[PDB]
C-alpha cells in the first residue's frame, strides 16, 4: 500500500 | 510444538490454483448485520508426506456439508479420510487432521463453504458506506494487505505461495462487479434468484493472495484503450465521474504505464488496468494487481477547486501503485521482512513515472524534501532501526504491520535512489530488467536484486566500485542511521560518524560495522563538478578533491543523492554563503536547500552554532526557487513554535518580512497582479510559500491582497475569485484581519462545501480568527456532529491551538472536556495522540511543564487510552523544549535583531 510521500 | 501453533505455514503443501465465489449481501439482516457468503476450492500439491492440512482462515464460519472442508484427490489420486477439522484462532488457521498421509507429487482439491461479516472495518472483504443525495449507498470491496485474504476465504496466505485464481462474484444484477482480471463475458442471472447476477472473471496469472481484489458497486468509469489494446479505466462514484473528476487520472495513467514497461524492459503483464476512487479509504492506496484502490482525494482531481499540490499528489500516488504492477506484483518479495525493498522501490520510482507524465515539473527533485530529509529526522535517533530485519523475527500479523513505516518507505526510497545514482541509471535498469525477467511470477529476497545488479556491474568496465554491490548496500541496510560527513577544506581531511540530532544520546543498538559506512561522494568545486569519490569504511581519510584555497569553495553530495548530511569548517561555510549571496545560480537548487537543511540539523546536534544555520538563510532575499525557501520554512517552524509568544518574535517576523518581500514583489509582477499562475510546478509551489510567508509575517502588501480578494468573494459568493493554490493563505489571513462577518461567511461556505479539500481549507482558515470569542465559539462547535465531522474534530481543535491566541483556549478546552474519553474510545477510537501532540506542541517553560504534570495527575479513572503514550511523549518533549529555549533564546534574539535592520 500507499506512498507517494510529501515534503 | 504442533505446526498449527506456529505462525509460519508448513512447506509440505503448495497451492496450484483456486476457485473462489463470493457473494456480498449489501442489505443488512433484521439486526443490522451485513454478511458475505463464499465457496472455494483450492488445488494444492503435496511436497512432503503429511497427515495435516494447515491453511489460513480468519473470522469465517464454515457451512460446508460434513466437516469444515471436503477433500478430494485430483485425477486418480486417492485421498485419506478426514479425522476432524478445527479452527485455531491465534495463528489464524483452519486445520484438517487426516486419518492417513498425503503423498508427495499428488495433487488434492479442498472445497469449503463459508460466511463472514461484511464489516465496516477495511479488512478482507468489507463494506463501505457513503452518500448519494439523500440516499445512503453501500458497496463491497477488498483490502487483503497484508494478512487479510484469509478473512475472505481460506487460503495459504503467505506472499511466496502464489497461485492462479478464478474469481466469481454473485451480486445484485444492477451493480458492477470488478476484479483483478477482466470478466469472462456478460453476467448471467443467478438461477436460485435472478435479482442476482453471476460475474466470472478470467484466470489471474500466478500471484500472491495479498494482491487479490474484488468490488461490487454502482460505480462508473472513464476509459481509454492504449495502442497495445490494454484497457485503462478510472472508476468512481457516478456523480464524481459526471463532474469530470476522473479525467486527470485517466490522462496520466497511459503515459505512466508506457514509461514503466520501457523502464522495466518488461511488458505490462495484464490485459487491463482498473483504478478505483473509494470514499474514505484510510489505507490511502493499495496496489492490487489490475485493480488498484485509492481514496478519492488521492485519485480524483477537480480543476476548479483543487490546488497544484493536489495535482502533484494524484500523479505521484498513481505512479507509485503502477510501479508495483511489476516490482512487487510480478516479482514478489518472499517475506514481509523485505517489505522495505518493495515499498522503498515504488517510493523512489513514483517520481520517475510521474516525471514522465509531467516532464516540465522537475518532480524528481521532490524526493529530497519529501523522503530524504523527512526520514532523516527519525533515522537520526537512537530509537531508529535498520531497513533489514531477520525473517525469523517477523511472524505475527502485528509484526508484519510494523514493517510499514517511514524507514521502510522513505529510507528505502533514499537508499535505492543512492544505489541507482552510483551505479548510473542505465546500469541499474539493466540489473533491474535481469532481476524481473529471472524471477517473473516468483519470489525473491533483496540479495537477489543485488546479485542481478552485480551481474550488470561485472558485465561492463566503465563503472568501478570500491566493493561488491552487496557489501556496499549492507552498510546502508544492516545497520540503522546515517553518517554526517565532515570536511576540513584546509587539509582535505574528511571524516564520517553516526549522526544523531541529540549529541547526548546513548546508542545501544550495536552495528556489525561499528557505524561506519561506504559512502559515495559527489562534489562540486567553484560550481564545477569534480571526480567522484568513495569514502571507505574508515573514520577519517584525506583527498585533495576536498582541499581548497581560501578563495575557492567545495560542496559535497550533489543533489543529495547520497543518504548523508555534510559539515564543513567555518571558512568553507562562509565561502558558500558568499557564493549564495553574489551568484546563487552556480549552486544547484537542491544544494541551495541542502545547505539550510543540513546546517539546522547540525546546529541541533551542536556541530555548528545556530547562528551559522541562520546565516545560511541570508541569501534567500534573492532566492526565487521553491526548495531552498521550503528548507528554511521547514527548519524555522520550530523557532516560530518556540518563540511566537516571546520577545524573539518581532525581530524574527521582521527578518522574514525582509527576506520574503522581494520574492513577493517578483510574483506580483510575474503573475500580472496575481491574475495568472506561474507555469511550472516548482514556481507555483514557490509562489504559494511566498504568499504564505509574506502574509503570516505581516507584510502589508500580502495582507492587502488577502483582504481585497476575500471582500471580492464576499460580495459575489458563487464566483470564488481566489485560485485554489492561494486559498489556504488568503482565507486564513482575511479571517485573521476580519471579524464575525468574514467568519460567518466562511462558516456558511463550509456548511455547504461539497468537496472535502475545500471544506478542509475553510475549517483550517476559520481557526485563524484573532477574536477570542470567535475561537471559543468555534471550539464549542468541534464536538457537535451536525457542524463538524467526528473525524475532523481533533484536527479543528489542533488548528485553533496553532493560533497563538487560540493556544490557551484550545489547551483549556482539552483539559476541561477530557471526559470525552468515556465517549469516543468505545464508539470511534478518536486520534487522541494527535490532539495531545498538537495542543502541547508549543510548551517550552517549567511553568507549562507543571501544568502538564498537574493535568496528568488525573490518572485516577478515565486514563488516556490511545494517547497514553502520547502524554508521556509530551512531557519528555516539553523538557527538551525548555532546555533548547534556554540554550538558544539569547543567541537567536540577537541574530534576528542584528539581521532585520
Ligand atoms: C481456473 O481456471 C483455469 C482456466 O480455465 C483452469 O485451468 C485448467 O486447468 C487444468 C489443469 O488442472 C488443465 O486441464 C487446463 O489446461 C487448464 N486451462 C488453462 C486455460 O490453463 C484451472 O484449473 C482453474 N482452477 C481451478 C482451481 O479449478
Ligand atoms: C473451477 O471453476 C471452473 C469454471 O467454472 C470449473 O470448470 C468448469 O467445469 C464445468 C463443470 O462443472 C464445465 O462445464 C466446464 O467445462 C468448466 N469450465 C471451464 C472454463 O473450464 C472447474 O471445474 C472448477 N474447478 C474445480 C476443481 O471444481
Ligand atoms: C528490452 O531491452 C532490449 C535491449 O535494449 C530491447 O531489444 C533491442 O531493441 C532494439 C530495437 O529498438 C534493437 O535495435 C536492439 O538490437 C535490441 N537488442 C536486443 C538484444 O534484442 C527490447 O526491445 C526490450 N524489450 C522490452 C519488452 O521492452
Ligand atoms: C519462490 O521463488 C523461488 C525462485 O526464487 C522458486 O523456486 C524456483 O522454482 C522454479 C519453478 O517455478 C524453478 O525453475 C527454480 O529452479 C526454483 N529456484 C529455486 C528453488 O531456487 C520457488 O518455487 C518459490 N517458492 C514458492 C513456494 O513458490
Ligand atoms: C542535479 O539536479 C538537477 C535538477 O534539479 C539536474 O539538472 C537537470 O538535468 C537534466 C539533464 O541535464 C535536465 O533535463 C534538467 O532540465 C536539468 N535542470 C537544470 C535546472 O539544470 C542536474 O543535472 C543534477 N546534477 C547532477 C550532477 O546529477
Ligand atoms: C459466526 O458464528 C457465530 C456463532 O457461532 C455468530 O455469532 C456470528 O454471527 C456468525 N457470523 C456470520 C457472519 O455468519
Ligand atoms: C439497484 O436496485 C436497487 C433495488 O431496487 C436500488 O436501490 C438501486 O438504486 C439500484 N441502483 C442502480 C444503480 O440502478
Ligand atoms: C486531460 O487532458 C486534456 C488533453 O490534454 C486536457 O485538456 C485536460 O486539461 C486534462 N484534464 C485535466 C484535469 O488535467
Ligand atoms: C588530517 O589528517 C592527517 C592524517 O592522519 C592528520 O595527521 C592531521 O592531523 C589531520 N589534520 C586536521 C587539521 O584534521
Ligand atoms: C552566474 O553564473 C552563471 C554560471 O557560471 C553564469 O551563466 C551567469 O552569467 C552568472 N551571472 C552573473 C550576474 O554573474
Ligand atoms: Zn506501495
Amino acid at each position: 500500500a500507499a506512498a507517494a510521500a510529501a515534503a | 510444538s504442533k505446526p498449527w501453533n506456529r505462525y509460519r505455514l508448513p512447506t509440505t503443501l503448495l497451492p496450484d490454483s483456486y476457485n473462489v465465489t463470493l457473494r456480498p449481501y449489501l442489505t443488512p439482516n433484521a439486526d443490522g448485520l451485513y454478511i458475505f457468503k463464499g465457496k472455494s476450492i483450492v488445488r494444492f500439491l503435496c511436497q512432503e508426506p503429511t497427515d495435516v492440512i494447515i491453511i489460513h482462515s480468519k473470522k469465517l464460519n464454515y457451512t460446508t456439508q460434513g466437516h469444515m472442508v471436503v477433500l478430494r484427490g485430483v485425477g486418480d489420486s486417492q485421498v485419506p479420510e478426514i479425522d476432524r477439522t478445527e479452527l485455531v484462532e491465534l495463528t489464524e488457521y483452519l486445520v484438517v487432521h487426516l486419518k492417513g498421509s498425503l503423498q508427495p507429487g499428488h495433487m488434492y482439491e479442498m472445497e469449503s463453504e463459508f460466511q463472514g461479516e461484511l464489516a465496516d472495518d477495511l479488512a478482507g472483504f468489507y463494506r463501505s458506506e457513503y452518500m448519494e443525495g439523500n440516499v445512503k449507498k453501500v458497496l463491497a470491496t477488498t483490502q487483503m494487505q497484508s494478512t487479510d485474504a484469509r478473512k475472505s476465504f481460506p487460503c495459504f496466505d503467505e506472499p511466496a505461495m502464489k497461485a492462479t485464481f478464478n474469481i466469481t462474484l454473485i451480486h445484485p444484477n444492477n451493480l458492477t462487479a470488478l476484479s483483478n482480471m477482466p470478466p469472462k463475458g456478460s453476467s448471467t442471472p443467478l438461477a436460485e434468484d435472478p435479482n442476482w447476477s453471476v460475474t466470472e472473471f478470467e484466470t489471474t496469472p500466478v500471484m500472491s493472495t495479498y494482491l487479490l481484489a474484488y468490488i461490487v458497486s454502482e460505480f462508473q468509469s472513464v476509459n481509454e484503450t492504449a495502442q497495445n489494446g490494454v484497457l485503462i479505466r478510472i472508476w468512481a462514484r457516478p456523480n464524481a465521474i459526471a463532474e469530470g473528476h476522473g479525467m486527470y487520472a485517466l490522462n496520466v495513467t497511459g503515459p505512466i504505464l508506457n514509461f514503466f514497461a520501457n523502464h522495466y524492459n518488461t511488458s505490462y503483464p495484464l490485459p487491463k488496468s482498473d483504478q478505483i476512487a473509494l470514499p474514505d479509504f484510510n489505507a490511502g492506496a493499495m496496489e492490487n494487481w489490475g485493480l488498484v484502490t485509492y481514496r478519492e482525494n488521492a485519485l480524483l482531481f477537480d480543476p476548479q477547486s483543487s490546488s497544484i499540490s493536489n495535482k502533484e499528489r494524484v500523479v505521484t500516488v498513481i505512479a507509485h501503485q503502477l510501479a508495483h504492477q511489476w516490482f512487487g506484483n510480478l516479482v514478489t518479495l518472499a517475506w514481509w521482512n523485505d517489505l522495505w525493498l518493495n515499498e522503498g522501490f515504488a517510493s523512489y520510482v513514483e517520481y520517475l513515472g510521474a516525471d514522465h507524465a509531467e516532464p516540465t515539473w522537475n518532480l524528481k527533485d521532490l524526493i529530497v524534501p519529501g523522503d530524504v530529509y523527512r526520514v532523516m529526522a527519525v533515522d537520526a535517533l537512537a530509537s531508529s532501526h535498520p531497513l533489514t530485519t531477520p525473517a525469523e523475527e517477523v511472524n505475527t500479523p502485528a509484526q508484519i504491520s510494523e514493517m510499514f513505516d517511514s524507514i521502510s518507505y522513505s529510507k528505502g526510497a533514499s537508499v535505492i535512489r543512492m544505489l541507482s545514482n552510483f551505479l548510473t541509471e542505465d546500469l541499474f535498469k539493466e540489473g533491474l530488467a535481469s532481476y524481473l525477467h529471472a524471477f517473473a511470477y516468483q519470489n525473491t529476497t533483496y540479495l537477489d536484486l543485488w546479485e542481478h545488479l552485480q551481474k550488470a556491474v561485472d558485465a561492463q568496465t566503465s563503472i568501478r566500485l570500491p566493493d561488491t554491490v552487496r557489501a556496499i548496500m549492507d552498510r546502508w541496510t544492516l545497520q540503522m542511521g546515517f553518517p554526517v560527513i565532515t570536511v576540513d577544506t584546509k587539509t582535505g581531511n574528511i571524516s564520517q560518524k553516526h549522526f544523531l540530532l541529540d549529541s547526548e544520546s546513548n546508542v545501544t543498538r550495536s552495528s556489525a560495522f561499528d557505524y561506519l559506512w561506504i559512502v559515495p561522494i559527489s562534489s562540486i568545486k567553484n560550481g564545477v563538478m569534480q571526480d567522484h569519490y568513495w569514502l571507505r569504511d574508515v573514520s577519517q581519510a584525506q583527498n585533495d578533491l576536498f582541499k581548497t584555497a581560501s578563495d575557492d569553495w567545495v560542496l559535497l553530495n550533489v543533489n543529495v543523492t547520497g543518504y548523508f548530511q555534510v559539515n564543513y569548517d567555518e571558512d568553507n561555510w562562509r565561502m558558500i554563503q558568499h557564493q549564495l549571496q553574489t551568484n546563487l545560480s552556480v549552486i544547484p537548487v537542491i544544494n541551495r536547500a541542502q545547505v539550510i537543511y543540513d546546517s539546522f540539523n547540525l546546529a541541533t546536534a551542536h556541530m555548528v552554532p545556530v547562528t551559522l544555520a541562520l546565516d545560511n538563510t541570508l541569501f534567500l532575499n534573492g532566492e526565487k526557487e521553491y526548495m531552498p525557501w521550503q528548507a528554511a520554512l521547514s527548519s524555522l517552524s520550530y523557532f516560530s513554535l518556540m518563540f511566537d509568544r516571546s520577545e524573539v518574535y518581532g525581530p524574527m517576523k521582521k527578518y522574514l518580512r525582509k527576506q520574503v518581500e522581494p520574492l513577493f514583489q517578483h510574483f506580483e509582477t510575474l503573475t500580472k497582479n496575481w491574475t495568472e499562475r506561474p507555469e511550472n510546478l516548482m514556481d507555483q509551489y514557490s509562489e504559494i510559500n511566498a504568499i504564505s510567508t509574506a502574509c503570516s509575517n505581516g507584510l502589508p502588501q500580502c495582507e492587502n491582497l488577502a483582504k481585497t480578494l476575500f471582500d471580492q468573494w464576499m460580495s459575489d459568493p458563487e464566483n470564488n475569485p481566489i485560485h485554489p493554490n492561494l486559498r489556504s493563505t488568503i482565507y486564513c489571513n482575511a479571517i485573521a484581519q476580519g471579524g464575525q462577518d468574514q467568519w460567518d461567511f466562511a462558516w456558511g461556505q463550509l456548511q455547504q462545501a461539497q468537496l472535502v479539500n475545500e471544506a478542509d481549507k475553510l475549517r483550517s482558515a476559520l481557526a485563524c480568527s484573532n477574536e477570542v470569542w470567535l475561537l471559543n465559539r468555534y471550539l464549542g462547535y468541534t464536538l457537535n456532529p451536525d457542524l463538524i465531522r467526528k473525524q475532523d474534530a481533533t484536527s479543528t481543535i489542533n488548528s485553533i491551538a496553532s493560533n497563538v491566541i487560540g493556544q490557551p483556549l484550545a489547551w483549556d478546552f482539552v483539559q476541561s472536556n477530557w471526559k470525552k474519553l468515556f465517549q469516543d474510545y468505545g464508539g470511534g477510537s478518536f486520534s487522541f495522540s494527535n490532539l495531545i501532540q498538537g495542543v502541547t506542541r508549543r510548551f517550552s517553560s517549567e511553568f507549562e511543564l507543571q501544568q502538564l504534570e498537574q493535568f496528568k495527575k488525573n490518572n485516577m479513572d478515565v486514563g488516556f487510552g490511545s494517547g497514553t503514550r502520547a502524554l508521556e511523549q509530551a512531557l519528555e518533549k516539553t523538557k527538551a523544549n525548555i532546555k533548547w529555549v534556554k540554550e538558544n533564546k539569547e543567541v537567536v534574539l540577537n541574530w534576528f535583531i542584528e539581521h532585520s535592520s
